[PDB]
Protein backbone atom coordinates (compact mmCIF):
# COMPACT_ATOMS: atom_id res chain seq x y z
CA UNK A 1 0.00 0.00 0.00
CA UNK A 2 1.04 3.64 -0.48
CA UNK A 3 2.03 5.62 2.45
CA UNK A 4 -0.63 7.63 4.51
CA UNK A 5 -0.97 11.23 3.64
CA UNK A 6 0.70 13.30 6.24
CA UNK A 7 1.33 17.05 7.43
CA UNK A 8 4.56 18.85 5.43
CA UNK A 9 7.06 19.26 7.96
CA UNK A 10 9.33 21.61 6.42
CA UNK A 11 11.28 18.94 4.32
CA UNK A 12 9.36 16.15 2.40
CA UNK A 13 10.71 12.30 3.00
CA UNK A 14 11.40 9.73 0.73
CA UNK A 15 9.32 6.50 1.90
CA UNK A 16 9.30 3.21 0.87
CA UNK A 17 6.91 -0.05 -0.01
CA UNK A 18 6.92 -3.55 1.76
CA UNK A 19 6.38 -6.31 -0.87
CA UNK A 20 6.52 -9.88 0.36
CA UNK A 21 5.79 -13.55 -1.20
CA UNK A 22 5.27 -17.05 -0.53
CA UNK A 23 6.23 -20.30 -2.11
CA UNK A 24 4.91 -23.68 -2.08
CA UNK A 25 6.45 -27.07 -3.21
CA UNK A 26 4.63 -29.78 -4.96
CA UNK A 27 3.73 -33.15 -3.20
CA UNK A 28 3.18 -36.86 -3.98
CA UNK A 29 0.86 -39.36 -3.02
CA UNK A 30 0.49 -42.52 -3.72
CA UNK A 31 -1.75 -45.73 -2.43
CA UNK A 32 -1.95 -49.10 -3.77
CA UNK A 33 -3.14 -52.71 -2.68
CA UNK A 34 -2.07 -55.99 -3.63
CA UNK A 35 -4.32 -59.11 -4.18
CA UNK A 36 -3.41 -63.09 -5.26
CA UNK A 37 -4.30 -63.48 -8.75
CA UNK A 38 -6.12 -66.56 -8.30
CA UNK A 39 -8.32 -65.18 -5.65
CA UNK A 40 -9.67 -62.83 -8.44
CA UNK A 41 -9.77 -65.54 -11.18
CA UNK A 42 -11.40 -67.39 -8.24
CA UNK A 43 -13.93 -64.54 -7.88
CA UNK A 44 -17.38 -66.27 -9.57
CA UNK A 45 -19.36 -64.24 -6.85
CA UNK A 46 -17.74 -60.98 -8.06
CA UNK A 47 -16.54 -59.92 -4.80
CA UNK A 48 -13.58 -57.63 -6.11
CA UNK A 49 -15.50 -56.26 -8.80
CA UNK A 50 -15.91 -52.85 -7.17
CA UNK A 51 -12.18 -52.51 -6.50
CA UNK B 1 42.98 -79.15 -50.63
CA UNK B 2 45.43 -78.10 -47.43
CA UNK B 3 42.74 -76.78 -45.36
CA UNK B 4 43.30 -75.18 -42.17
CA UNK B 5 40.85 -76.43 -39.18
CA UNK B 6 39.01 -73.45 -38.88
CA UNK B 7 37.74 -74.31 -42.29
CA UNK B 8 37.29 -77.77 -41.38
CA UNK B 9 36.18 -77.34 -37.94
CA UNK B 10 33.89 -74.58 -39.34
CA UNK B 11 30.54 -75.69 -39.84
CA UNK B 12 30.38 -76.68 -43.23
CA UNK B 13 28.05 -79.85 -41.50
CA UNK B 14 24.31 -79.91 -41.82
CA UNK B 15 22.46 -79.61 -38.38
CA UNK B 16 19.47 -82.45 -38.06
CA UNK B 17 17.00 -82.94 -35.34
CA UNK B 18 16.81 -86.43 -35.19
CA UNK B 19 18.48 -86.58 -31.70
CA UNK B 20 15.38 -84.24 -30.12
CA UNK B 21 12.03 -86.22 -29.45
CA UNK B 22 13.55 -89.76 -29.24
CA UNK B 23 13.71 -90.11 -25.46
CA UNK B 24 10.19 -88.23 -25.52
CA UNK B 25 7.95 -90.76 -22.68
CA UNK B 26 4.74 -90.83 -24.33
CA UNK B 27 2.47 -89.01 -21.31
CA UNK B 28 -1.17 -89.48 -20.22
CA UNK B 29 -0.34 -92.93 -18.48
CA UNK B 30 -1.88 -91.92 -15.57
CA UNK B 31 -5.72 -91.92 -17.64
CA UNK B 32 -5.76 -95.64 -17.57
CA UNK B 33 -5.87 -95.30 -13.52
CA UNK B 34 -7.41 -91.66 -12.99
CA UNK B 35 -9.89 -89.53 -14.75
CA UNK B 36 -9.95 -85.76 -15.47
CA UNK B 37 -12.45 -83.50 -14.49
CA UNK B 38 -12.50 -79.62 -14.87
CA UNK B 39 -12.52 -77.50 -12.03
CA UNK B 40 -12.96 -74.07 -13.36
CA UNK B 41 -12.98 -73.30 -9.43
CA UNK B 42 -11.14 -72.84 -6.13
CA UNK B 43 -12.42 -76.14 -5.02
CA UNK B 44 -14.79 -78.70 -6.08
CA UNK B 45 -17.70 -80.60 -4.40
CA UNK B 46 -18.38 -83.96 -4.78
CA UNK B 47 -21.67 -84.97 -3.31
CA UNK B 48 -23.84 -87.98 -4.03
CA UNK B 49 -27.28 -89.43 -3.10
CA UNK B 50 -27.35 -93.02 -2.05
Amino acid sequence: QFPKLREWIGQRVIKDMAAQGYQITNKLFESTVGVKRTDIEDDNLGVYGPL
Amino acid sequence: AIITPALISALKTSFQKHFQDALATAPSTYLQVATVIPSTTASNTYGWLG
